[PDB]
């Protein structure tokens, strides 16, 4: 019925901007203005993502947060830059640090209010506000660090509404800080406590996708952000299109999350880069085609939601889907009955005549947490860079508290590869 | 005498929406309410000209009821009798029954009561709602409680839409079904279940609709529903008033659930074909493929039967037809009954929505039977339900709206007791 | 068959009758409870008013951390500011005596000439 | 944001003198200051036309700073930012830190603070000073104390010149080194040591200079120093803020000391030869003969790595290069890290002082690594220091400026503790 | 940065004058005027030794002290006589005596003030005053006696600044006072207490150099003062030239003196009379070529400073030096690490295309003290000429006090042939 969008920190904003300029072409919005395109559907659920302003004008419902100007002026002077309302931006000025503690405590809580102040006047301006979705990196500081605090402060101002996050769980290959595992473990803890759904996007996965299966030699944050934007627009469609099944954000949550803790959806996409239906389904349901680095073989599905795209004879679609979970019957858990719903929407994405995307609440995700946690205990063991956080005011055992909380989460995902 | 329809929540609204349109078509009432006792049992002659339905439409989101006040039939109902609640029930009985339910139930009941005020001998209510889904299960349950408080004797007939996987949203559907059917049970009088799978299946074998709409399913249900009320809308023996349903169909306060089986479902375009004999359509009634809760009654036993014929028909035929159904079929009546067949004939032929999927027919039947086979649909649910609950699967969403975990325990405890009851009526 | 259709009722637009075919063969809804519908609001109005007072907890920790780094950077200064200014009044105090102990050494060997020249004017 | 350089005492001054000249050559700034954010991190646009460096130059004798205000670059700095103190430090930390230091430290700190005032988000200081020698060790120590008082968070990076016998004056050098490195330690954030022997040795093997100048050594250091600042002078990939730059290198508050290894040092006159591959210069980094503190890191362990490429370069290469460095070499990473290699690329090619000794290169590297091998340079000192102090060798010159004999004891006590620390980061 | 020059007593003035007219030709100064020479370097550090007066004129920063006119008028009516400012001279008038006591107490302290009055107005006229250097004999009276008092009075007026002395430790051969050992021991005591460096110049050495290795039959104070002037200009160069290392005087001190007491540098020179680099280094590092009579075999080096002279390929110089202290490795003490620095300055001395000079803090110096002290206890044993001093007001046990203080100094140099 109406969701606001917080988009915080460098990775957050870079993802966010590309996401925005992707859906604004799906919906058909000018750099500044409104509609130009011979389609009709679009505008029905434009309510959801665009708080529409004076004149024609559409203006996305977005809060842009960063703890230093650089990557925001990037966005303004670029793609669909003129689209977001001026004082919906929040410059940090200071150091971001690539240090969770800084973003969550010192240099963060400095801003926080000024952010909340805009999330308030956007949210307090909704007819019936659904909730919030935030995008951000999980390693590093301004996004991962202030973000978790932002969401910690939103639930409380809106216990009430549900909480969404595209979060980029980070990797050794393609990364820029020894400390990322610290920053990530610290957040993964927070996420477990304060969200209702989190779409786990592995930069490890992404990279692989471009070089494992795309011939892309040097993966920028460019031709790798692209995959996320596509994944994000797929994942959302039903929040923003015809909309009967799932699509309601709480409805998505009530259906995707059996257990309060386990909301870690690993996403997956159709064809790739910058197609027949069967092949579309055998691809969207492939290890080699997930957005989180973990083969959903070593681990079963709690719930799946799949969403197809393009004028296509869906007589074949349920038929296909049904087959998937018979061929591969053992990897869908027996004790949650009709646990893999599908939906179709006939307006294609950019280029592509046909596409599909899949949200999976899978215990294979366990695989990702373990690896960021094995990195983490590898450092904290003889206390590595910890001093950067100790000094920012943090407590020794609070790192021990996060690790331990997140170790439980592995031990639960495991627990629910159970039995009837 | 009178008779109030209450439609709660999308499924119910839309089923309703599609049979008031058929009631209108049957009684010559134009969408504006105009028409140039009898059908007075269902419509009230408000002011001079109009003919507004005795109905209340309640949903907790706007959306669906909003569509009603937008497209012709817009002027059929009175603005008040359409009630909407801003926020959803978000697919869980707890929210429906307790959390968002609370707020709107005082307005609904208070409005239903305005229709009750109009009625010189109100006869009872017909509640239309989904089994799965949020407000359908949740808000109905609470309504039915408070109805049983506010209207003592007055009967309550329900049309439940029993969930089926193919045409269905929520994973937690079974919980909501079992949850309500429990709370609702000692408050309903007779309840007509509709298996969405059956109604979808009839659309596929019979109408050849490759993958049916809701509006596809709905029009069919409209017909089965019309066929039931018909009796109380035209007046002519056999279920002429709510009480008789209970009288004829239910032998034990529990065991509410009659199996509906509708006669010729034959796709318009076939219309100009040879018309089917009174014998041929009677025979249709004893064919599972034509049922309406998918189960199998050459398996359980019949403890009540009730053929309701519509259109031009003479008893000499219905009698002579029933003869050969017995001979070349499965009688199968329980121990302690007659071998019933209460026959009802309504000379007024069946009508059909003119743009619709099925053709104009000469004569139809309805065969309502209280068979112990329905019990199968009660297991297919309980099995799902058990198998999730055994792990608390989604329980925390209910506990979250302030529901007791033991309230799941206790509802399933009842669903066992029912499945027990139903099997204990054999031999 | 052995029909016996006992016709219960003929009508203006109808006709009922029953065909008994074969012998049988044998022989407080309570208002009370919404002290349950507001007792379930008791469960929520509470367990939501907790995951809120476990949040006024998480907050009284930001207030704790944010002012520790300041309380212990404040600590660095007014410890290791005066760790120096009292390590410079050890130097100044030290060398001053080293120069003035090297003079009271030196004047003492010049008050020697004054006490051995006076040795000439008394031994001629 | 901003960034103040402080050069203290001859060595420090002259090293500075020789990389501000290089900064100027890099950013197209003519000696008079005029040039026809970005490099704003280091230069302030003063008045209309000029481009003065964010720097202070302090020596306790005139002489060196005097030469700066005499020969072009004369007009680069502002007259005030160059401070001089009339009397020497006479080659002893005690004089430097206490006796003559006292007098000038109030003027220095108060002037540095004027530069601090013109900085909308000052980020930290870069101190350049000798290890041996008087004001270099002595006055620096006192500066760094008082800086840690006057600027709380603000980082402090130091470029130390670790003394080597052949190009060195004083016998009491070791005392001064150990004396300062102790007092300075809990006040620095990360410190880049420069072994004068290595810098001299590179000039001999590589440039073929029979017996190098200070200005010979200096130009080389200038390059290594530019390569480090580079990252945060233009805007180049990562190492991109002074916190984040070092958040990379130092795992423990002590262990400050990264080992710098500079890429192609190839003598002008060889300029027109075949240009060296991205793989070939990467490989140079893992060759001790090319290091910058004479030690041996196929011996100790790595706890941090950090390749900083300069010039035209694509990651596809640096990655593919790193591969074969692992295969036919000594990985050797401690127990509890990744196997790092933070890679930074700066497309802006390396410049060289036109009359200088080294040629214009296509692509250079910088490989900064926190290896436990550096500890070797901490012993080679401590050994000297012990072996004199065991006899009070020159101690009386310090006691003479009013220094406690136990302050020697205690500094050596720390150098032991450090040598201990560094060895205790091996195996688990 | 600026040193003044006290030059007191006959041997003091004779050495001093020749020293002055040697560096004024190195720097290029007229008898009165200033610059005439096509070199350019010179004048950079002329600041150090020449307080420059009105007009062009350079005038050396010198105080000329004596306790009787004779040997001063010698200097005025001679070489570069017209160079020193008039009232920078201090005539004694009275007896010098060849008696330490007289110069240090009676007839000395008579003057002292008048001297200090000029050292003041020279020193209180420096930009940043380095320190003082005094030249004088150690045996005999006006130089040896008043001098030690002068320095005893300077430190006190300038505790602060550092203290330099070329002192000529005297010999039986070439001398005519029986009392020299008394006069020497009495001063050697004083030196130990009030200097920061002393360059020990043995007249014994000097003599030998001219007759042991120079064929010079009759050594004057002439062709023997010559060796001192050459040695002294050598020793100073860095104080007055390019400015690589040492050059600071305090810096020279902090580098040359491990222990507060042992500041007795024994000097040595390149070629001689009035050359290849190796040969230059094998000569400058030779017993037969030291300025103090004591072979630096019997005794090790605490610190060496060596300084080379002339446009010469110094690739060979450190190379050479390095070899010296390897081929002769055992005689450099192990416990002071890089204990022999070297420097080069490319402006040659008079004549000579190439030269070198070496300052060595050596425990071989112990050898010299012992011999002047063996002479001393030889007399004082049965109290010889002592009555000359007793009478001048001195105390008996003050002689015993000096002997004993200086015997310790032998016992310390010995002590530091250690491990
Ligand atoms: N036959 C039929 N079934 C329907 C229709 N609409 C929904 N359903 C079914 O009803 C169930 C969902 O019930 P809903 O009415 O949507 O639940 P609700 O909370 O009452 O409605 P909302 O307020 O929109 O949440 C599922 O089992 C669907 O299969 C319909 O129009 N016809
Ligand atoms: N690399 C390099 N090292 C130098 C330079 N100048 C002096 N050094 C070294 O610095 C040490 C002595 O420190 P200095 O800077 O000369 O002395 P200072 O106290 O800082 O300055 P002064 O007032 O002249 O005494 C020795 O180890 C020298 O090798 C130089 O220009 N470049
Ligand atoms: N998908 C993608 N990942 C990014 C991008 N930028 C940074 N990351 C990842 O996020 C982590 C650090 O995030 P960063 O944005 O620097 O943290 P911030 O200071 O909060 O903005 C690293 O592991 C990166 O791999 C981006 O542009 N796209
Ligand atoms: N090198 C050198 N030694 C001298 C000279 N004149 C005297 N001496 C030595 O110094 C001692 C006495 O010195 P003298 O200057 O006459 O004492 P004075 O009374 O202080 O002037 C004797 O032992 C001489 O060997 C001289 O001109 N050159
Ligand atoms: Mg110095």
């Amino acid at each position: 019925r109406e969701i606001v969008h917080i988009q915080a920190g460098q990775c957050g904003n870079q993802i966010g901007a590309k996401f925005w300029e992707v859906i604004s072409d799906e919906h058909g919005i000018d750099p500044t203005g409104s509609y130009h395109g011979d389609s009709d559907l679009q505008l029905e659920r434009i309510n959801v993502y665009y708080n529409e302003a004076t004149g024609n004008k559409y203006v996305p419902r977005a809060i842009l947060v960063d703890l230093e100007p650089g990557t925001m002026d990037s966005v303004r002077s670029g793609p669909f830059g003129q689209i977001f309302r001026p004082d919906n931006f929040v410059f940090g000025q200071s150091g971001a640090g690539n240090n969770w503690a800084k973003g969550h405590y010192t240099e963060g809580a400095e801003l926080v209010d000024s952010v909340l102040d805009v999330v308030r006047k956007e949210s307090e301006s909704c007819d019936c506000l659904q909730g919030f979705q935030l995008t951000h990196s999980l390693g590093g500081g301004t996004g991962s660090g202030m973000g978790t605090l932002l969401i910690s402060k939103i639930r409380e101002e809106y216990p009430d509404r549900i909480m969404n996050t595209f979060s980029v769980m980070p990797s050794p290959k393609v990364s820029d800080t020894v400390v990322e595992p610290y920053n990530a473990t610290l957040s993964v803890h927070q996420l477990v406590e304060n969200t209702d759904e989190t779409y786990s996007i592995d930069n490890e996965a992404l990279y692989d996708i471009c070089f494992r299966t795309l011939k892309l030699t040097t993966p920028t944050y460019g031709d790798l952000n692209h995959l996320v934007s596509a994944t994000m627009s797929g994942v959302t469609t039903c929040l923003r299109f015809p909309g009967q099944l799932n699509a309601d954000l709480r409805k998505l949550a009530v259906n995707m999350v059996p257990f309060p803790r386990l909301h870690f959806f690993m996403p997956g996409f159709a064809p790739l880069t910058s197609l027949t239906v069967p092949e579309l389904t055998q691809q969207m349901f492939d290890s080699k085609n997930m957005m989180a680095a973990c083969d959903p073989r070593h681990g079963r599905y709690l719930t799946v939601a799949a969403v197809f795209r393009g004028r296509m004879s869906m007589k074949e679609v349920d038929e296909q889907m049904l087959n998937v979970q018979n061929k591969n019957s053992s990897y869908f858990v027996e004790w949650i009955p009709n646990n893999v719903k599908t939906a179709v929407c006939d307006i294609p994405p950019r280029g592509l005549k046909m596409s599909a995307t899949f949200i999976g609440n899978s215990t294979a995700i366990q695989e990702l947490f373990k690896r960021i946690s094995e990195q983490f205990t590898a450092m904290f063991r003889r206390k590595a860079f910890l001093h950067w956080y100790t000094g920012e005011g943090m407590d020794e055992m609070e790192f021990t508290e996060a690790e331990s909380n997140m170790n439980d989460l592995v031990s639960e995902y495991q627990q629910y590869q159970d039995a009837t | 005498r009178e008779c109030i329809s209450i439609h709660v929540g999308q499924a119910g609204v839309q089923i309703g929406n599609a049979c008031w349109e058929l009631y209108c078509l049957e009684h010559g009432i134009q969408p504006d309410g105009q028409m140039p006792d009898s059908f007075n049992t269902f419509f009230s002659e408000t002011g001079a000209g109009k003919h507004v339905p005795r109905a209340v439409f309640v949903d907790l989101e706007p959306t669906v009821i909003d569509e009603v006040r937008t497209g012709t039939y817009r002027q059929l109902f009175h603005p008040e009798q359409l009630i909407t609640g801003k926020e959803d029930a978000a697919n869980n009985y707890a929210r429906g029954h307790y959390t968002i339910g609370k707020e709107i139930i005082d307005l609904v009941l208070d409005r239903i009561r305005k229709l009750a005020d109009q009625c010189t001998g109100l006869q009872g209510f017909l509640v239309f709602h989904s089994f799965g889904g949020g407000t359908g299960s949740g808000f109905t349950s609470l309504l039915m409680e408070r109805l049983s408080v506010d209207y003592g004797k007055k009967s309550k007939l329900e049309f439940s839409i029993y969930p089926a996987p193919q045409v269905s949203t929520a994973v937690v559907e079974p919980y909501n079904s079992i949850l309500t059917t429990h709370t609702t049970l000692e408050h309903s009088d007779c309840a007509f279940m509709v298996d969405n799978e059956a109604i979808y299946d009839i659309c596929r074998r019979n109408l050849d609709i490759e993958r049916p709409t809701y509006t596809n399913l709905n029009r069919l249900i409209g017909q089965i529903v019309s066929s039931i009320t018909a009796s109380l809308r035209f007046d002519g023996a056999l279920n002429v008033d709510l009480t008789e349903f209970q009288t004829n169909l239910v032998p034990y306060p529990r065991i509410h659930f009659p199996l509906a089986t509708y006669a010729p479902v034959i796709s318009a375009e076939k219309a100009y074909h040879e018309q089917l004999s009174v014998a041929e359509i009677t025979n249709a009634c004893f064919e599972p493929a034509n049922q309406m809760v998918k189960c199998d009654p050459r398996h359980g036993k019949y403890m009540a039967c009730c053929l309701l014929y519509r259109g031009d028909v003479v008893p000499k035929d219905v009698n002579a037809a029933i003869a050969t159904i017995k001979t070349k079929r499965t009688i199968q009546f329980v121990d302690w009954c007659p071998t019933g067949f209460k026959v009802g004939i309504n000379y007024q032929p069946p009508t059909v929505v003119p743009g619709g999927d099925l053709a104009k027919v000469q004569r139809a039947v309805c065969m309502l039977s209280n068979t112990t086979a329905i019990a199968e649909a009660w297991a297919r649910l309980d099995h799902k339900f058990d198998l999730m609950y055994a792990k608390r699967a989604f329980v925390h969403w209910y506990v979250g709206e302030g529901m007791e975990e033991g309230e799941f325990s206790e509802a399933r405890e009842d669903m066992a007791a029912l499945e027990k009851d139903y099997e204990e009526v054999g031999v | 068959a052995d029909m016996e259709v006992i016709e219960l009722n003929k009508c203006t637009s109808g006709q009922s009758f029953e065909v008994i075919l074969k012998p049988p063969s044998f022989d407080p809804s309570l208002e009370e409870i919404q002290k349950k519908l507001e007792a379930a609001e008791e469960r929520r109005k509470y367990q939501e008013a907790e995951l809120l007072k476990h949040l006024a907890e998480k907050r009284e920790h930001e207030r704790e951390v944010i002012q520790k780094a300041i309380e212990e950077n404040n600590n660095f200064i007014k410890m290791a500011k005066e760790k120096l200014a009292q390590k410079m009044e050890s130097n100044k105090e030290n060398r001053e005596a080293h120069l003035a102990a090297m003079l009271e050494r030196l004047q003492e060997k010049d008050k020697h000439a004054e006490e051995v020249r006076k040795n000439k004017e008394l031994k001629e």
